[PDB]
């Protein structure tokens, strides 16, 4: 699930908390390809 | 009693002739007169802001979008496409409304009237490529008048097979076309009430004007412009109704529906702005004024409503994504002072409105983000 | 009230029963035959949040091993589990040496974190003497640890105790003061950071009414002879607002009194009998909006400092029989990282909710098949927005972010 | 400075719909990271 | 899979002075990031 | 010096040692204003 | 003993005529024989390849660009800039050689001959803006001819007030164009030897053909034809010479200078590619050969030297950026096989290339990576 | 020899004088004043390199206050300053405890970091018994400490021993293979993980040629008979290549023969007198070039596996009279992280070389205001590329990526 991804870490951005890389790397790369599925570019 | 905020102001409206060479050579002709200069209908697609203008003596074009140059009087408008659809001479007379679909074709409804009452030429319906700036087809109106009155197309909603809804608030009745039949139907709730025709900042007898295509429903709602009712008919239908009657304190102006179902609407006579949601019934306790003031809002002219792009449906739950455009003239003055703003494009969220009202629709609170747009 | 009925917040976390990360089954089952734990004795009395922890503080019955805890990677068929903060070490009072009853919780902008234990087991008998600890978050270390001299933790004449509320002045990050509401002794004490002085503090403010001695949640009824608790001080006006237990008013104290030394005169403000039900736990925002929770309604309320105290000025915002049945906590938090420049784009405060069902404690009736204690969360701006709660809107920026867990 | 109006400006476009500038995108980009650098978003 | 002529392709495009398109960067950029996810380089 | 930076960073990152997250976002920062100044895009 | 990356081959040249409808018109024609097809010079602009096709009976067009279609001989060339410049009936009649300048100008060596002998049209010297596709400047070579012997426009260089060079290997002398004066000099550095005529895979009179500018020393390195010479004339002189004799121990074909100061030329008997950097002394114990394969490279009709782009210089030290690519037809054969591979464009690193060996410039090792680039 | 005379190699770390990191200026002092640390007698024997850390092992005079070190943030006049690895509890040898002298190092597939500590002061009194340590790197702690025993850490009959050369195969990452050279005894020391067990062999190659005793470096020469050093295994062949330091030959033996057991007649190959000059450390890399450092020369040669060893194969591909006056260690490290995809992208192996100046121990007469320790490095591929040592380059990408520290 992308959204449990996004939902996961934005919490842990505002939350103050250390947040994980990988989990960063892996929604960026869900985000864009997502993105690009879409025509956006 | 909130003031939107505002996008677009003008003192009066001027226009990019060229040079101010070429300005004044219109000037001294009667070509431009700035005190003539009535805005109709606004619209918006990608950087494009469509700005309409009445034609009445002294009104260079009229179909315009609002360009980089800036006067004394505000942004400067800029024919479109060019200035060889601003000429009249029966060849667009007077873009009276505009409307954009799901194909990026801007679909325009040309009264063909002059001053606003004059019939020059005939209506039409003209179509263009957004994407291209150019005409895919035109279309004259016959249809047009009343047959028996014999009387303005002052409305447009617009449903990629298309089907185009033209009101006209003088003859009372609604145009039917289909993507290429023409049909003008009648109604008592598209006539116009005696009662309500008197709008007193500090008379008209017109019709139905004043509609809005629900996205989620299908209903065009619309009123009679001298009434305080809210009427309905739905387009299925669209080879020959609903709402309540009186049921808005003062009379209602322009009117627009969100894709999520809230129905927004001009009060005249509060200088206001209110709502209401079609999944509650329509009575006086579902209607809520969501913004005014004494300033800004004196006639709300046009509104529109555009959802925020580009379009990942994924994300939808992250984004409040409509939007509300408002064009707000003072018709009262249609006696100006033009050294004071006139003619305002606003902006408004559309969630951001209504929520905590009886017009919001039920928040899923289902994301540790919620961001809302406008422009 | 209006335009809000049902309207539940987002629930963070739920639990059906407490349940702790003791090591592995082995470990637990241990406890369970000792008696160090019996999940049907283990209810919550504060949460609070800092970095990737949620604290939750349970009040020390029979069967509660730990009084202080935080909110595991683990997770039970009652809910996540709770692992005791700082280690195990603070989970003794055999000893008596460390954390009997973590009553309430607060966090300053230095990232300590205050714990107010009771000394108090079974909500009554008092096993240890109260006292005030201070952690450093950063290290998860004791800064200092202060005994509530019997003095000022009872009230002299009676000599009951019962310190229930909490809330901390950080003045000064080093001079911070706290306040601690005794709700069966009926008093405030004040403590002061710099000399570890106290002074007791009584008020007819302070005592419960026998009037709104019964409050009614979901049906179910208990009475509650209890005085001062649920204060909460406003971060802009510096109002200490508290109410009795027993009470249907909205009382508070300006805590620039307490400042300058020699009030050991003291003047309290606020309206009588202006809810139409008691009201529970209470938080400010930094931007000035006071929330509440109303007993009997089974809700939250609200009401904006920059307006006046009165009947008109209090809505409530949300209201739900199932999810809010007794609030017997909220903190408010800001969105991180602090970047200042980006702050119009932002609604950055979000509040926390605890809501037990103190109503099912009472009577000794729960049923542990259903969901019992949640922490719910919202955005404060979201919540507030087109009420008369609000502040003020300056609509500046083509995009607004809303926040919360 | 002025990084808001750019991001307000920058934020408009790419809502409206209209082809957004790829040098106002990097550079708007530089401007936000930067701005979290100094506010020790990374440390 | 081929990420390995994607890559090139790109690379070529870049180094020659050419135009180079939004979305072949995009989608490369996905592919060589997952491949680093998969060989735990951010873990 | 943005060539130190760079130096410093991928000598980090090819060693196997755990990367500077701030000499990366601001490494990244200075590269990308140079190409934005050389009109790269 | 390097082989060097393929980056295009052909059996044999065909063109994108439309379709093959249109095709079989010109192969009956007589208009497209694709056993006269021989390209003579090769270069790169962007996503474009220029490869251009001395014009014998049957070659349809002269100046090419590789397009996207593919054939049986490989990839099908198309016209540039369009179908119109194809056309000598005197209007391009044989793109002989090709340059590209700072200012993204493609220089264009026309000789006017036929079956690279039959002068139908006077030679001229094109300039086309590579951003549009268009032609700037178009002037005939008087200049041209001996004077003297009467006689072939066979080598260029390019120098944004520019300074073009013209080798006339027939002719025996060198053009000098100023952007409008154009002077015929004349050597006996630029005669041919009769000696080294004869250049035995398993007889040619002419002379100076085989020119390289340095962009770091200003010196157009050259040799006759017949020749197993290296000579060069400084440019800063450019109204009326150095380098070795007898240097080489076969004759040299192509020839091209780095930015960094290497001078690569073909070898014509090993069939290999030799290197020479201009900071050492022109002597044998400098010269080298960096690559050599008796099928790949027979002969050398043309090489370029190209930097990788963007050009950011604080990044210069990470990057190798210079890359050579080398046209190897296979010249002894124009009785061929077309069943087989006879034209190649090949590419590679120029660090890599000629890495510690004495051809190479002195490395400042002071980066954790240095990145080698070509297509 | 050809078209490199003077190429030096990119300098990572340079030092006119080691120093270490006590803790401040008074804790240094404390440790000058005692004996404990003159910064004259500090030689660095091997180095290392595992993520952020480069490990500097130092020759154990009198007056070295840790033999086991890796280089620290902090910086002197003299240099980098070293820091004892793990912590200074390794330092210590009154106790005779761990690690008296760390002669060598090695780092193997799993982590380990293998220490040969020969027991010796001054390079010749041995005040301890050797050992070979095993220090897991990602805890810092210590995995296995083994004494190497008196049977064949000394010859039996004249009792000499001197553990100067290191090599590790780790088989499985668990069933390893450890090998010692014995330069003044003349041995090979074979040990295995599995039993612990240590097997001394003997060899007319293993040493010392009275021929090639003298070694001139720098004008300044020195005599040294001693045998067997310079070992390297290669990752591809399982040869293990020597030579004795008074020769100027290349021997090698394969390995396979050691791990079936019960050869306790080896068989030894390699040219003899296949060099001019003396051959200093060596290392190979995985893709299967021998580098050697050539004493007389100071100069840096190779010689690819591939190839067939013989003069017409060997090159010299650095040389500097003022920074490679002896080559004392060599190893090879592979770009990281390693994603194999991306293998044909990046020559991945870089050379880090300890460039000491022993011509300048031996006569103990050293400039300290000058330069005399360097860490240099390189790429491996830039450094052989078109020369006799090259592997065949697949030119097959837009881009090749070389890469060192
Ligand atoms: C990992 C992240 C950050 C996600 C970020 C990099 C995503 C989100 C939206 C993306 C833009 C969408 C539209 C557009 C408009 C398009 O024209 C350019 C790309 C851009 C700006 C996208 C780029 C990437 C964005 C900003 C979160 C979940 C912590
Ligand atoms: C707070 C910020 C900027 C936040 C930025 C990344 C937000 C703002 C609006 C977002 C787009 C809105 C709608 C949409 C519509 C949706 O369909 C795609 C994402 C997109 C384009 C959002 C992407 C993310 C945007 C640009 C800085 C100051 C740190
Ligand atoms: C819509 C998105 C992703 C939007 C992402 C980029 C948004 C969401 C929350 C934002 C942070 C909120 C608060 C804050 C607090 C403020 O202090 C700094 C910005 C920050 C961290 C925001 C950064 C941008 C975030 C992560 C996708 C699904 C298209
Ligand atoms: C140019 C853009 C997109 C801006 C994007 C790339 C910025 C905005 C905020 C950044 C995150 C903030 C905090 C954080 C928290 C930190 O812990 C990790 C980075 C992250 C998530 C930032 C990453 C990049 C973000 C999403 C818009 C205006 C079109
Ligand atoms: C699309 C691109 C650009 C690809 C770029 C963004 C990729 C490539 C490798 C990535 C780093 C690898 C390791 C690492 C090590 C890790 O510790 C941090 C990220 C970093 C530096 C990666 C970041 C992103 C890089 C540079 C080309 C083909 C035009
Ligand atoms: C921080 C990093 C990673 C740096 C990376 C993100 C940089 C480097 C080159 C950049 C591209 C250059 C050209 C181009 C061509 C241009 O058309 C698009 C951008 C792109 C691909 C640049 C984008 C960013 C790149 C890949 C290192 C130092 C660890
Ligand atoms: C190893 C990689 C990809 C590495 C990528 C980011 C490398 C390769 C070539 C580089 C450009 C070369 C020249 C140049 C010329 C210079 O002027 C600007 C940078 C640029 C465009 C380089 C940018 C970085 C590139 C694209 C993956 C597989 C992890
Ligand atoms: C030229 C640049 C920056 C180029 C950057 C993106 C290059 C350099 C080294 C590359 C890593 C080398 C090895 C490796 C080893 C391999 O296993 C993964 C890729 C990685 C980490 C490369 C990733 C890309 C890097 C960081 C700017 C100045 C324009």
């Amino acid at each position: 699930d992308v959204v449990s991804q996004i939902n996961s870490l934005v919490s842990s951005i505002v939350s103050g908390a250390n947040v994980s890389a990988v989990l960063l790397a892996q929604t960026l790369v869900n985000i864009l390809q997502i993105l690009i599925d879409a025509n956006v570019f | 009693n909130k003031s939107l905020p505002i996008l677009h102001e003008w003192k009066f409206f001027d226009y990019d002739f060229g040079s101010d060479e070429r300005r004044q050579d219109a000037i001294l002709s009667g070509e431009y007169d700035y005190k003539n200069n009535y805005p109709s209908d606004i619209d918006q697609w990608h950087d494009k802001i469509f700005v309409t203008m009445l034609r009445y003596n002294g009104v260079p074009s009229s179909l315009n979008v609002i360009s980089k140059k800036v006067g004394d009087g505000g942004p400067l408008l800029q024919p479109y496409p060019d200035w060889s659809f601003a000429k009249y001479d029966c060849s667009i007379v007077s873009a009276s409304k505009l409307a954009i679909d799901k194909c990026d074709r801007l679909w325009v409804l040309d009264s063909g009237l002059v001053n606003n009452t004059q019939p020059m030429c005939s209506p039409k319906l003209l179509t263009f490529d957004l994407t291209t700036s150019q005409l895919l087809k035109q279309v004259e109106i016959p249809v047009a008048v009343n047959a028996t009155t014999g009387k303005r197309l002052s409305s447009l909603a617009v449903q990629c097979d298309t089907m185009v809804y033209i009101a006209d608030e003088k003859g009372e009745g609604l145009i039917v076309y289909h993507n290429d039949s023409f049909h003008r139907l009648t109604s008592n709730t598209f006539d116009y009430d005696p009662k309500f025709t008197k709008m007193t900042d500090g008379t008209a007898q017109d019709g139905i004007s004043g509609m809005a295509l629900s996205p989620m429903t299908n209903n065009l709602y619309y009123s009679p412009v001298a009434s305080t009712s809210l009427y309905y008919v739905n387009t299925e239908q669209f080879q020959q109704y609903e709402g309540v009657q009186n049921i808005l304190d003062t009379q209602s102006s322009a009117k627009v529906v969100s894709k999520s179902g809230v129905l927004f609407f001009g009060l005249v006579g509060d200088s206001a702005l209110g709502c209401w949601n079609e999944h509650r019934t329509l009575e006086r306790h579902n209607i809520r004024t969501v913004a005014q003031s004494d300033e800004t809002l004196q006639m709300i002219a046009s509104m529109k409503i555009k959802e925020a792009l580009p379009h990942v449906p994924i994300f939808d739950r992250y984004i409040n994504r409509e939007y509300i455009l408002v064009l707000s003239n003072k018709m009262q003055k249609m006696d100006f002072n033009f050294d004071d703003v006139n003619f305002r494009i606003m902006n408004a969220n559309v969630n951001e409105l209504i929520l905590n009202t009886r017009c919001e629709n039920p928040d899923n609170d289902r994301t540790p983000f919620k961001i809302s747009i406008h422009l």
